[PDB]
């Protein structure tokens, strides 16, 4: 790798540098460079990780939709037939958006699940591992679709038992899981009342469980909770 | 159009 | 090159589709491509290149002033000497906005400019080569510095002098020409006085010939004409 | 902090 001359405390302040300067890919990078030390991550470091990736993939969503929709359309009743041009460059962001998520499915799988025993590292690497599946997903057209699918059901699934046994229900780490497990359900999984009675069980027993936190913690909280509240309003 | 979690947390 | 490949109607074809993507590195190697194809720019080829590259190198250079104030807190009096990682990251960045600046200005010596003898297009291309000479000078520290300004310099004014013998003063090109010569004058060549002036002229010169011009061509210019106001207001 | 012209002109 071309960061493996790189000191591990460098690649992450590196990371930190190039998330001030918005330079995700570069972010994405060191932070790949960091896991690929070998030893375990931190809390920051995971967020670092989770930081970088998901801005990086998240252009790539953006760009893939603009994409498709021009290209839906160019198929529409009434449309002149333009040339192969849109369909390969939307192939084309596809193809480097799978990479990226197969690049941060390798590093889960190769070490960073396995090593990680701590509900809070373990929940937070098998969410991960379900977005990730869960962004190949919203580009898979059937032939392995299906089971991309259930590969991200079932990382999702074993974080939420982890979740419900190990942490309070206001945990965000947990709330952030039930979040993204919704929209799975919602916009992948064409399962909208799971969706739907998910986001609001996991609404309802955070709210229940606030009085216990800070101040500090209550607001991380709620911010979560926030989010499932503005899906339930879109969904309801 | 459904929002999903932030990168970071906890 | 990796463009060498494609027909230059579907380069063209897919810089504008990356440009609705907001993939603006693609759409400046979809444009370089077309460049190299050997054939002059058409009006809309040379904008759909000049926003490639102007996206790309802005993304850069807020990333090094970011980048250049930590580097320059991290040296000031009663700050923690860090190690070498913030000054290896912005020479990072800055090496790579010279890459695109002198990959720019490849395209423009090879062979864009010397094929213009239209004004607008001549014209277009000179002020480019100084924008991306002035983005050089910008981190430039001293070595070459000097020779980089000139260069910068001795581009506008070619620019200048062609556009004030062959373009009316409302033209737009003419206007972001003597707008960012304004900027060199000011940012760059440590004269404000001479960016106040041009600014004021440039202003002046074009309201007094905005009567002549239709109301879609009467809603450039003044576009242009208000980033002049705005300097002026923001310099005196 | 000086602002200079946008990408596309005429
Ligand atoms: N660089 C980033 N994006 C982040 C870094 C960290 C982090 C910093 C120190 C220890 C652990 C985690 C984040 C999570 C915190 C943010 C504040 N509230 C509580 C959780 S986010
Ligand atoms: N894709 C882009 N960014 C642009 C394309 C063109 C262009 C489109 C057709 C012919 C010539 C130029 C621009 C300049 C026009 C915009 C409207 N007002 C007058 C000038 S900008
Ligand atoms: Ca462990
Ligand atoms: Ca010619
Ligand atoms: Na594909
Ligand atoms: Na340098």
């Amino acid at each position: 790798g071309a960061m493996g001359s790189m000191e591990r405390a460098s690649l992450i302040q590196k990371a930190k540098l190039a998330e001030q300067a918005e330079r995700y890919e570069d972010m994405a990078a060191f932070m790949k460079g960091a896991v690929e030390k070998g030893e375990e991550l931190s809390c920051e470091e995971r967020n670092l990780l989770s930081v970088a990736y998901k801005n990086v993939v998240g252009g790539q969503r953006a760009a893939w939709r603009v994409l498709s929709s021009i290209e839906q359309k160019s198929n529409e009743e009434g449309s002149e037939e333009k040339g192969p041009e849109v369909r390969e460059y939307r192939e084309k962001v596809e193809t480097e958006l799978q990479g990226v998520c197969d690049t941060v499915l390798g590093l889960l799988d190769s070490h960073l699940i396995k090593e990680a025993g701590d509900a809070e590292s373990r929940v937070f690497y098998l969410k991960m591992k379900g977005d990730y599946y869960r962004y190949l997903a919203e580009v898979a057209t059937g032939d392995d679709k299906k089971r991309i699918i259930d590969s991200a059901r079932s990382a999702y699934q074993e974080a939420m038992d982890i979740s419900k046994k190990e942490m309070p229900p206001t945990n965000p780490i947990r709330l952030g899981l039930a979040l993204n497990f919704s929209v799975f359900h919602y916009e992948i999984a064409n399962s909208p009342e799971e969706a739907i009675s998910l986001a609001k069980t996991t609404f309802d027993e955070a709210m229940a469980d606030l009085h216990t936190l800070s101040e500090d913690s209550y607001k991380d909280s709620t911010l979560i909770m926030q989010l499932l509240r503005d899906n339930l309003t879109l969904w309801t | 159009r459904s929002h999903s979690s932030p990168a970071s947390l906890q």
